[PDB]
């Protein structure tokens, strides 16, 4: 054998994660969608209630 | 003349495209291909 | 591993994860450093008067900076994808625009 | 009691031999001499008839296999960066903006 002319090594190679762009509408994350139309239900529930 | 071994299925040794034009040594180009090419220059032998 | 979306991690060699990375469409990547060390080396049969000065060609083209020009130029300056910005985009800690869209 | 005596001390082991762990006087490399054109250190050493083997992480190249063989790298080296640790910076004006 002669002198190494390339060093090397067991490296890992995993799946490049993507930019992950975000939706338009992921403000309404924190809250579920059962959850924001239960509120509008309420909000004009309550608007009746009050008249 | 040399007698000189190498292997083809890695991106060292690749059969370069239009091989039917090119004759010998001539059509096999990669990175092990110019490796060969400056050893055997600064040795000073063909092969 | 492309189709396992961060579920499958192939260990494979070094010289053959940068080339799968650069030189094919890089859906993945390289990430750490190698665990063992290895290293190739062009052979000759045992007692031939072929190795010597072959030894000295390796170490002298080793030596001027001539195998790092091959390697960058046959797994960096020919990739499939290239290198889309070069320059690594830092991770901004604020808040993008697109969340709040 | 280090790297390169472990590794001596292994070397001697699957080579069975009797070895001295001598140190040279010189705390030197192998470098050629301009005009006197003699080596030094490990090299001079080896070159002269000082020593058996050199236990040493000495670099290989062109200018030091012609005088002595060497053997296959059990380790190898890189010219790396080294920068101070990424601490916390202080927060300047209109830190309310992040
Ligand atoms: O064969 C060689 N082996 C060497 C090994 C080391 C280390 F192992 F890191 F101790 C170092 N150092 C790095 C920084 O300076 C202090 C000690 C110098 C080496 N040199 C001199 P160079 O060639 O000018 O680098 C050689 O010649
Ligand atoms: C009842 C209708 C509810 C529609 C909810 C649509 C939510 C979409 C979120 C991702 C948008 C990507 C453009
Ligand atoms: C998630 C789809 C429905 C979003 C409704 C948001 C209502 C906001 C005001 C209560
Ligand atoms: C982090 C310090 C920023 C200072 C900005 C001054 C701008 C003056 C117009
Ligand atoms: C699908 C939900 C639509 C809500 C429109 C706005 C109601 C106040």
């Amino acid at each position: 054998f002669s002198k190494p002319f390339m060093s090397l090594g067991i490296s890992i190679m995993i799946k490049k994660p993507q930019k992950s762009k975000p939706g338009v509408f992921s403000f309404l994350d924190p809250l579920a969608y059962e959850i924001w139309m239960c509120i509008v239900f309420a909000y004009i529930g309550v608007s009746v209630v009050l008249f | 003349t040399y007698i000189v071994t190498t292997i083809l299925e890695d991106p060292y040794v690749m059969l370069k495209k239009n091989a039917n034009q090119f004759e010998g040594n001539d059509r096999y180009e990669g990175y092990c291909v110019e490796l060969a090419a400056e050893i055997a220059k600064h040795v000073g032998y063909s092969y | 591993v492309r189709k396992s979306k961060g579920k499958y991690a192939y260990l494979l060699e070094s010289t053959m994860n940068e080339y799968i990375e650069q030189r094919k469409p890089c859906d993945t990547m390289k990430v750490g450093g190698n665990l063992d060390s290895k290293g190739y080396g062009i052979a000759t049969p045992k007692g031939s008067a072929l190795r010597g000065p072959v030894n000295l060609a390796v170490l002298k083209l080793s030596e001027q900076g001539v195998l790092d020009k091959l390697k960058s130029k046959w797994w960096y300056d020919k990739g499939e994808c290239g290198s889309k910005d070069s320059g690594s985009k830092d991770k901004t800690s604020a808040l993008s625009l697109s969340n709040v869209a | 009691e280090g790297y390169c005596v472990d590794l001596a001390a292994e070397i001697a082991k699957h080579c069975g031999f009797k070895y001295k762990l001598t140190i040279v006087g010189d705390g030197k490399y192998g470098a050629r001499d301009a005009d006197t054109k003699i080596w030094n250190g490990m090299v001079g050493e080896l070159v002269y008839g000082k020593a058996d083997i050199a236990i040493a992480p000495l670099t290989i190249t062109l200018v030091r296999e012609e005088v002595i063989d060497f053997s296959k790298p059990f380790m190898s080296l890189g010219i790396s960066i080294m920068i101070k640790k990424p601490q916390k910076s202080k927060p300047g004006v209109f830190s309310f903006l992040d």
